[PDB]
């Protein structure tokens, strides 16, 4: 047996290693001019790479797109801005604190400073290999995406 | 692949071989099981004093008893390896202990709650 | 560096994030903090023993270590180790900087 | 400050106090609306047919045992627990001292008067809002070692100055009685003559009280009273021959 | 130094300056918001007609903050008295709602 | 042992019980001789003989 | 008990009974100095932690 | 940890009683973590050594026990038994007694008539075998330490302060005649040794039940009481967070005589009522606030005087003397409104007497002024089970 | 370690959280508690003989 701590140094990922995600808010809908692309039959809608709705805007996840083999459970993950998030400062030196909607005025340093390193310190992982694939998409031709 | 978590975190053709041999025939002179019976223990590390620290509430957290192991061991009532009929007069001997905070009071009312008296001794209400 | 960060401390840091307003930090604030740091790094890397324990004792607003011993005629032999480079240290100041 | 038409101040001793051992020595004042002449007629108004009489000749010895019993009482040294931080901004984050009781609710607010808040223009928040700031709670503290008790405190906090000054004359008279383990040890050695060594530690200490020395003149007074004490009778000094045989 | 008094007799509410005499609720001014904080309750009880309907444009200074949000159809009325009220009495002298 | 006075330990047990018939000299009116070699622990209190 | 578990040599007091259960005393003497030894040392016991 | 307690005291019976929620403190949480000593045994060995030594040297020899520490002994017969002792079965003989000794006595030879038995029986100490042998008469402050070292101290003598007498052998040979700890503990008996010690203050030591405690009592707190540690009802309960008849819990008030006459409060004197049973009070219903004792015809209203009558009388607060009461409405003093303040110790009394111990007629005499008609009047009213104790048909 | 060697031995062992140039509160950290060098260890000298 191995009894000491051993820590868990090495960790690997496969996923993206982006930490921002991009919500859509107030959904919306426009009469479309291009529905699909036809190849000789076969109809491929339009899928566009983040939202397309009324109002968008960027939040914050911590591996939203991983496929980690271990992970480190340190996420920060907030909640978009129509409701609030303010757990996140309840949860760290509010040690009686009444009014479960609050958070201190006074300690707004040590909420940030220990998000930062809670945000720091769940993505300490690798980059796998993970293979790859090639496409002839006449929109970009001879770009071997990673799969 | 998946590896689990030790901790719980915030969420929660080819022929006949001319040359080997199974002979067995060598006695370990030291004995060898023996040895690594004795190097586990070896291995094993040692545990804390994790008194005189506070917790994530932010409250805070041997004479008789370290002999006891002594004398569980050895199987004799006795014990040789001693901590106490010493002659070393160590009558100053700061232990820690969850009596002391970290700033210097006392620990008669824990922290938490003396803080919530203390944000409380001043409170406000509505009028009718 | 965090614990410079929170409250005063002689030690050189480079104070990147200020409008943040905070306190005048006691031992028992800079207490709560350092072990919230300290069970951040345990729970994060699974360690099941320990990390700076008794470290957690006293007040925590600190410096760099240093242990010593001394003689009989007053002769007082310390030593202390310089430091290395700071990975998690400089990513957390790298990251409060962006 | 109760928030009254007419409010007077009144005496009493230990009236904010988790005391360790009662003198039984309290002194008792009620207000001027009613009566406080049995303290007047307590020694030598034996002879007041009425309950509600005094002679006058006797006020004077009266008021004397009065004021001996008054500073009797709080003989004690004052001891300390408890400091903590408020997050409330009514200070500079300034460290308040606990105490322990049933509850502690009134007793931070009657005790760190500056502290509260200013809405009005009353008598009370006229006087509180011309104050300064700083002086609330620890300001100086004595530590020896790491992870232990702060050995002496400086507060701000509301009290007698009175009491203060005879508090502060009982602990000069108890560190002048103080003394040290390692003297203890040598004392003891050249008493028994060498035949019983003792051992006294050489480390630091965390701080100690032995309040055993005092002057030879104090030890003359009482071998003085103690043999005239025991004058021409030798059935008292019979037992003691009687123990040294 | 903020201190609060009205007279008989139609006499308009006064405020205690940092400086001078005291002043009327009609003016443009800088809390910090310890000031608020103070009691919130005697506060808002005091302020709010003021706050609604009277010409009082008050700044709380924070430095820092989180919020939320409410979006809304501008085809349509909207008002924010409600949210903004919500906010002033959910205050508190420990902690903030956002 | 890893005690430093453990020397001063050897002499004073020998001294302890040649108390009376062969003395050694002291250095105040305080120590008699005949104390035990328990209580040498320090580096002080090292006899000057 | 690393060390004794890795140590080659072996503790016996098997060598003091060699050596001292040679040795006696004449039947009319009231002290003998090797039982005295014997006694004060108790070579039966095997602890050696 | 460790406090002490002013009782007798069991590992047993203690549990079943309750004796801290019978002393006053709110221990009502399970916190379950106080292991009762048994503490009954050392009173008669106390009393058992009261006939050899001065009461004041043994109490100053047990207060320095360190009771959590843990001991226990082994009598020895006398020296010229444990060599006939060691005779018969050579198996069990320790590896301290001599070669030539266990040369002498291993073998089977009844050895009654040798000059080399005779040498050496003669030559035989029983010090040098087993180390401690406190002694039989020892200065008994040492022994305190000695069972304080070692887990097991040997004795040839019967009187001990300590935890167990054991037997070394059978019982034909002689003259005439481990444990879990928790977190904390009670018992009584003190200790200075302990750094964390305390001593349960509050009650009065003049209402002792025992006789030994009090006196054990009186001298512990006569000398070094600077350095005790008494506490408080309420600090306990803050560090903690068959049914007996004639044996009730008893408390003392602390009222005292004002007026209204004129309008106006005025205090006049404070009085103090000893030893009245918290049953009566409970079960009358007494607060701290304002009460009328005599209604206005002249008479007591009944209450007061079955309060007084049940307890003992009153002590002055100012001069620790005797006072008994005008029942009289004349203007020298009388008493119309009182307000008790609170109650100061929590003890329990036995209720029977010494004396009772046999069922036959009992004679009470009175003064004069007694009040024999009130009194049989109020026996007159007792009805508790369907039954009346005391009728008036035969007093 | 020292063979009989007065001033060259040591007393005490510290430990600082503090940096060297500027003054505090003096931290004095717990193993200075001890009366020698450092936490005792009684050994019995019959099993080493």
């Amino acid at each position: 047996l191995l009894h000491a701590d051993t820590p868990r140094l090495v960790t690997w990922d496969a996923g993206l290693c982006t930490s921002f995600k991009i919500v859509p808010i107030v959904p919306a809908q426009v009469p479309q001019d291009v529905l699909a692309y036809t190849f000789f039959t076969s109809s491929y809608a339009i899928q566009s790479p983040f939202p397309e709705a009324a109002v968008s805007r960027i939040v914050v996840h911590t591996r939203w797109a991983s496929n980690v083999d271990f992970d480190r459970d340190s996420s920060v993950i907030m909640a978009p801005p129509t409701e609030n998030n303010i757990h996140l400062f309840k949860q760290l030196l509010n040690t009686e604190t009444l009014s479960v909607r609050g958070a201190n005025p006074l300690m707004f340093r040590a909420n940030v400073l220990h998000m930062l390193l809670e945000f720091v310190l769940d993505n300490l992982y690798l980059n796998r290999h993970t293979g790859f694939s090639q496409d002839h998409t006449p929109f970009t031709e001879g770009a071997n995406l990673r799969s | 692949k998946r590896i689990p978590r030790k901790t719980k975190g915030k969420s929660s053709p080819a022929t006949a071989e001319p040359g080997t041999s199974n002979c067995e025939h060598y006695k370990a002179r030291p004995g060898i099981a023996s040895v690594q019976k004795a190097t586990e223990s070896a291995e094993l590390p040692m545990k804390n004093n994790d008194e005189g620290t506070p917790d994530k509430r932010g409250n805070t957290k041997e004479a008789d008893d370290a002999t006891k192991k002594q004398a569980k061991d050895t199987e004799k009532a006795k014990a040789q390896v001693t901590y106490s009929d010493t002659g070393i007069n160590n009558a100053n001997e700061l232990s820690r202990s969850g009596n002391v905070d970290n700033e210097g009071g006392s620990n008669q009312k824990p922290m938490s709650t003396r803080i919530a008296e203390a944000t409380s001794a001043i409170v406000s209400k509505h009028p009718a | 560096t965090l614990v410079a960060q929170i409250s005063e401390t002689q030690y050189p840091v480079d104070r990147y994030l200020d409008w943040i307003p905070s306190l005048r930090a006691s031992a028992a604030t800079a207490a709560t903090f350092a072990e919230w740091v300290n069970t951040s790094m345990k729970t994060a890397f699974d360690l099941s023993d320990m990390l700076l324990e008794p470290l957690l004792s006293g007040d925590p607003r600190m410096t760099q270590l240093a242990i010593q011993y001394q003689q009989y005629n007053g002769r007082t032999f310390n030593v202390i180790p310089e430091m290395p480079g700071s990975v998690i240290a400089d990513c957390v100041q790298l990251t409060a900087e962006v | 400050f109760p928030e009254a038409a007419v409010s007077r101040i009144v005496v009493h001793t230990r009236w904010a106090s988790n005391v360790d051992f009662d003198r039984d020595s309290s002194v008792i004042m009620a207000p001027p609306t009613e009566n406080n002449i049995h303290l007047f007629k307590q020694l030598l108004n034996t002879e007041t047919l009425s309950v509600r009489g005094a002679n006058p000749l006797m006020f004077r010895a009266n008021v004397l045992h009065m004021l001996l019993e008054f500073v009797l009482d709080n003989l004690y040294l004052n001891r300390h627990t408890g400091f903590s931080q408020d997050h409330t901004p009514f200070t500079e984050g300034a460290n308040l001292r606990s105490l322990p009781g049933p509850d502690a609710e009134k007793w931070y607010s009657i005790m760190y008067p500056t502290r509260m808040g200013t809405p009005n223009v009353s008598k009370i928040c006229n006087f509180v809002a011309s104050c300064v700031r700083n002086r609330v709670g620890r300001f100086d503290r004595a530590q020896m070692m790491n992870g232990a008790m702060s050995e002496w405190v400086d507060v701000f906090e509301t009290s007698d100055a009175l009491t203060v000054s005879i508090r502060g004359r009982w602990m000069a008279r108890l560190a002048r009685m103080n003394i040290n383990p390692t003297e203890i040890e040598w004392a003891l050695t050249e008493c028994a003559q060498g035949y019983v060594t003792v051992t006294s530690p050489y480390a630091p200490s965390v701080n100690r009280l032995m309040p055993y020395r005092i002057s030879n003149a104090e030890r003359q007074i009482s071998q003085i009273i103690r043999v005239m004490n025991i004058g021409n009778n030798a059935t008292v000094i019979q037992p003691v021959l009687q123990d040294i045989s | 130094d903020c201190r609060i008094s009205f007279g008989m007799n139609g006499a308009a509410p006064m405020i205690r300056d940092e400086t001078g005499m005291m002043v009327p609720f009609e003016g443009n001014w800088i809390f910090p918001l310890a000031l608020w904080q103070m009691n919130t309750r005697y506060f808002n009880q005091q302020f709010d007609a003021w706050i609604k309907t009277g010409e009082l444009r008050i700044r709380i200074e924070m430095g820092a903050y989180p919020y939320m949000l409410h979006y809304y159809d501008p085809r349509q009325y909207a008002n924010a008295w409600n949210l903004t009220s919500a906010w002033l009495e959910e205050i508190t002298p420990t902690s903030i709602p956002s | 042992t890893t005690d430093p006075c453990a020397p001063v330990k050897a002499f004073m047990t020998l001294a302890n019980m040649m108390v009376g018939f062969e003395t050694i000299p002291m250095d105040n009116q305080i120590y008699t001789q005949s104390r035990r070699a328990s209580a040498f622990s320090t580096p002080h209190t090292w006899p000057r003989c | 008990v690393l060390l004794q578990r890795i140590s080659p040599l072996q503790i016996d007091p098997t060598i003091i009974s060699n050596t001292m259960s040679t040795v006696s005393e004449s039947t009319t003497q009231t002290l003998s100095p090797a039982s005295s030894i014997l006694g004060k040392l108790r070579p039966s016991n095997s602890d050696f932690s | 940890a460790y406090i002490a307690v002013p009782a007798v005291v069991d590992s047993r019976s203690s549990e079943a009683i309750g004796l801290l929620e019978s002393f006053g403190v709110d221990a009502g949480s399970d916190a379950n973590d106080v292991s009762y000593q048994d503490h009954d045994y050392v009173v008669d060995q106390l009393q058992y050594m009261l006939d050899g030594y001065e009461a004041g040297d043994v109490i100053d020899a047990l207060v320095y026990r360190n009771w959590l520490h843990h001991s226990v002994y082994c009598l020895l017969p006398p020296k010229s038994q444990l060599l006939e002792y060691w005779k018969s079965n050579p198996s069990v003989i320790p590896d301290n007694v001599d070669r030539r000794l266990r040369k002498r006595l291993m073998l089977k030879k009844d050895l009654r008539k040798d000059d080399e038995y005779n040498q050496l029986a003669r030559a035989f100490k029983i010090s040098d075998v087993y180390a401690p042998l406190i002694s039989s008469t020892t200065s008994p402050m040492t022994m305190i330490q000695n069972l304080n070292q070692g887990e097991i101290v040997y004795t040839t003598t019967d009187r001990v302060i300590g935890a167990r007498v054991l037997l070394y052998a059978p019982r034909k040979y002689y003259a005439s005649t481990r444990v879990p700890h928790s977190r904390f503990n009670v018992g009584t008996f003190p200790s200075i040794a302990t750094p964390k010690c305390s001593v349960m203050s509050g009650v009065d030591i003049e209402s002792i039940p025992n006789e030994f405690i009090k006196l054990f009592y009186q001298r512990v707190k006569s000398i070094h009481a600077n350095i005790l540690n008494d506490i408080s009802p309420q600090i306990v309960s803050d560090m903690i967070n068959h049914v007996d008849v004639y044996r009730v819990d008893v408390v003392n008030v602390l009222f005292e005589v004002v007026d209204v006459a004129d309008g106006l409060r005025s205090v006049s004197r404070k009085l103090i009522m000893h030893t009245v049973p918290v049953c009566i009070l409970e079960l009358l219903g007494i607060e701290i606030a304002d009460y009328c004792i005599r209604q206005e015809d002249g008479m007591f209203t009944d209450w007061f005087l079955l309060l007084t009558m049940l307890s003992d009388g009153l002590t002055d607060r100012r001069t620790h003397c005797q006072y008994l009461i005008n029942p009289s409405s004349m203007p020298p003093d009388v008493i119309l409104n009182i307000s008790i303040t609170g109650f100061i110790n929590r003890h329990t009394i036995d209720v029977m007497p010494d004396v009772y111990d046999f069922i036959k007629p009992i004679g009470a005499v009175l003064p004069k002024g007694s009040f024999k008609s009130t009194i049989m009047r109020v026996l007159d009213s007792i009805s508790v089970l369907g039954v009346k104790i005391m009728p008036r048909a035969h007093v | 370690y020292v063979r009989l060697d007065r001033d060259r031995v040591p007393t005490m062992v510290g430990v600082t959280r503090q940096s060297r140039d500027t003054i505090t509160q003096p931290a004095l950290s717990l193993s200075t508690t001890n009366t020698t060098v450092g936490v005792p260890l009684a050994l019995d000298a019959r099993a080493i003989t």
